[PDB]
């Protein structure tokens, strides 16, 4: 006997009556994002650009301000806060049931280490000049919205109260993703792929 | 409160600071640069995390694959061993749980493969993710084998070790002035095509407008040949005298006390066993610039070969010497 | 292959010619961004033109 991410029970993982609707496969799925965004964001932030160009004397916090950052800090602190939120429901209501059922917390707390990650790796990538890089960031909103997305409907097909704590509790988190979305997009424009000006402006100390 | 700016600190690095430039950016062709070469620390961690991560994603691609076609319900809940037959239609045979995924990932690419979770013909996501899974492993294991033995070829060259002397001296030789300073070398391998220069640095006026402020004329090293060359084993002293057309000629016993000069002096050359070039760069202020005192003999012919003290490297001693000008010392025998 | 980026040796857009020292001079600006140095670094300049000779060659270049 040990963890069962979906729960101990037989017929817990008994695909056969749909392939996606399943109460811990949407986890799973949910969790993904996360095991992604580490591990194609760990070593990046890890091996530094060390290359030498112009001089070593770079303007300390050159570019303190980043196109939208105004949102960014208060959005991510809003989602550790609700993510802290959500391993707290899953964690009380853990001591109830049988087995770990890891499916109710495991997701929560590697969003939460992947959040902080997200907040580090901007914060790192900002600073410096290096925008380009920036671009895969993008991507693991977008999965992760569509994951989160992905959970949220099928629960109004199985309808759980809006009274009840989980699903309330749930419902904010596309919303904060999609703000956060929305915020990496509007600085879409200076640096991208294409067709953007792509002016250079160095910024006094 | 700061002293007067100083043009190449002691241990060479060049101190000046480039603002205003046209910052390009980064290209991410920098970090595989950076990449390339780290300290030997790093690249034993970078090498693991590499490896410990594509393993562990990896793993959790397998287990949702296999638990998306029902597998793991067929090997859970079913029949342990009597009681189930099982229907072949299994994804990938016997991998019942997310630590079997992980020793199925170690297996499909460390390329061990025990065989007890074969690969069956039924799933085409399972062989096309083997094949993905197949081709990253061998793309990280070129470039980290890359990268070991780059970082195994640089073992060679360590540091530039060409050690000057502290401060230089200015004393008389045949009855005309110079200025000297001590060259000299550490370990074991000679230097091939050793070349050495001397630059003067001040800030000279035109008498038609320009005023350059940083501005560094070169003047010769003594030589019989007039060759820049010099062949080192034990320590030299290159010397550099003074006439009409050197710089320093208009120098003073006094005025140096409070004078704006900087010698600074370049050697380059290769070194045998690493066929690299590679150079060396030293400044001497006013401030370390002597008068009168001479370099000291350092060999001395033992009994049985020639020894090189390094006990007395920059040691130097009074002796005569004329408080006068160069120009004063050269205007008239009388002078 | 990968320790080369490019060129990063930099003129100046234009010449200059002024009097220094007594005498008609010619410029150019030099200057460099790589934070490592350059060694045994040299320069030539060269005059390109049509040419004449008494004999009567020409050389185009
Ligand atoms: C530390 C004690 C054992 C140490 C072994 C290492 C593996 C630990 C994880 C683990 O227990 O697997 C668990 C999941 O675990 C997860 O769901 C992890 C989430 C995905 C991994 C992402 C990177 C972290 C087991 O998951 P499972 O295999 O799906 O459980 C059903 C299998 N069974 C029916 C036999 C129970
Ligand atoms: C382990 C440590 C890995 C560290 C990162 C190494 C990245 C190397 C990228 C090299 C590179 O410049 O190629 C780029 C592709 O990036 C990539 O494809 C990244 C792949 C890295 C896999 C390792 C862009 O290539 P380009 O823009 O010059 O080509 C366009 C012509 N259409
Ligand atoms: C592990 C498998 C070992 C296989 C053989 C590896 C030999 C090559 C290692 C390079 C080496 O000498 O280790 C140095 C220190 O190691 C260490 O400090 C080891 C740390 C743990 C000791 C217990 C790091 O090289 P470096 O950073 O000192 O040299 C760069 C500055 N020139
Ligand atoms: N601040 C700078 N940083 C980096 N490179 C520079 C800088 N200024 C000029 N250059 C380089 O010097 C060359 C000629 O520069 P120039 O003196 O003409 O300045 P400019 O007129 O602003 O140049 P351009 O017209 O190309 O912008 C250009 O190729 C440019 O790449
Ligand atoms: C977990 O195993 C239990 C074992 O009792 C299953 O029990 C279900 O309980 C409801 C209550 O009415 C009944 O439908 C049956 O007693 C069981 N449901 C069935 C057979 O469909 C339970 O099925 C398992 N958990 C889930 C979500 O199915
Ligand atoms: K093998």
């Amino acid at each position: 006997m040990s963890l069962s991410f979906c729960g101990n029970n037989i017929s817990s993982y008994n695909i056969y009556h749909g392939v996606l609707q399943n109460p811990c496969f949407v986890d799973a799925l949910n969790l993904v994002p996360h095991v992604f965004l580490l591990f194609i964001t760990f070593p990046i932030l890890f091996i530094g650009w060390g290359s030498q160009s112009s001089k070593v004397q770079i303007h300390h916090n050159t570019w303190l301000h980043f196109p939208g950052h105004n949102l960014r800090w208060i959005l991510t602190f809003a989602l550790l806060f609700v993510h802290v939120c959500e391993i707290a429901e899953g964690i009380v209501s853990d001591s109830q049931r049988a087995s770990r059922h890891l499916h109710l917390f495991m997701p929560a707390v590697m969003g939460f280490v992947a959040t902080t990650t997200s907040i580090v790796y901007y914060h790192n990538i900002e600073t410096s000049n290096f925008p380009k890089l920036l671009l895969a960031l993008f991507l693991y909103w977008v999965m992760a919205f569509i994951t989160k997305t992905i959970k949220l409907v099928k629960y109004w097909q199985l309808g759980w109260g809006m009274s009840d704590l989980r699903f309330c509790i749930t419902g904010v988190m596309v919303i904060l993703n999609g703000l956060l979305m929305a915020v990496e997009i509007n600085v879409i424009r200076v640096r991208r792929y294409v067709f953007f000006m792509n002016p250079q402006k160095v910024k006094p100390p | 409160r700061l002293p007067k700016a100083r043009f190449i600190a002691k241990s060479g690095a060049c101190n000046l600071a480039h603002k205003n430039i046209r910052e390009q950016g980064r290209f991410l062709q920098d970090i595989f640069t950076t990449l390339v070469d780290l300290k030997w620390r790093h690249t034993l961690v970078i090498f693991t995390m590499s490896f410990l991560c594509s393993w562990l994603l990896f793993a959790i691609m397998w287990w949702l694959v296999a638990f998306a076609h029902g597998d793991i319900y067929a090997y859970m809940e079913k029949g342990i061993t009597e009681k189930s037959g099982l229907e072949s239609a299994v994804c990938v045979t016997n991998v019942r749980s997310f630590t079997s995924a992980f020793l199925f990932s170690i297996e499909v690419q460390v390329t061990i493969g025990f065989g007890g979770r074969m690969m069956t013909e039924e799933c085409p996501l399972a062989i096309t993710v083997l094949i993905l899974q197949n081709i990253v492993g061998l793309i990280i294991n070129a470039v980290m084998l890359g990268c070991i033995f780059m970082k195994t070829a640089q073992a060679h060259r360590r540091a530039e070790t060409l050690i000057f002397s502290r401060h230089a001296v200015i004393a008389v030789r045949n009855g005309k002035l110079c200025f000297m300073f001590r060259v000299g070398d550490l370990r074991k391998s000679m230097i091939i095509s050793a070349s050495v220069r001397i630059q003067v640095v001040k800030k000279t006026t035109t008498p038609e407008g320009e005023v350059v402020p940083i501005h560094q004329q070169d003047i010769p090293v003594d030589n019989p040949i007039e060759s820049n060359n010099i062949f080192l084993v034990a320590p030299l002293i290159i010397c550099h005298v003074i006439d009409k057309r050197s710089p320093l000629y208009d120098i003073s016993a006094t005025d140096l006390v409070n004078q704006d000069l900087e010698v600074i002096v370049i050697l380059e050359g290769v070194v045998e066993t690493t066929g690299i070039t590679t150079q060396a760069r030293t400044s001497y202020i006013a401030e370390e610039i002597q008068w009168g005192h001479r370099f000291v003999s350092i060999v001395t012919e033992e009994e049985g070969v020639y020894s090189v003290d390094y006990s007395k490297f920059g040691n130097t001693v009074r002796v005569a010497a004329p408080r006068c000008s160069a120009r004063e010392l050269d205007e008239k025998p009388s002078i």
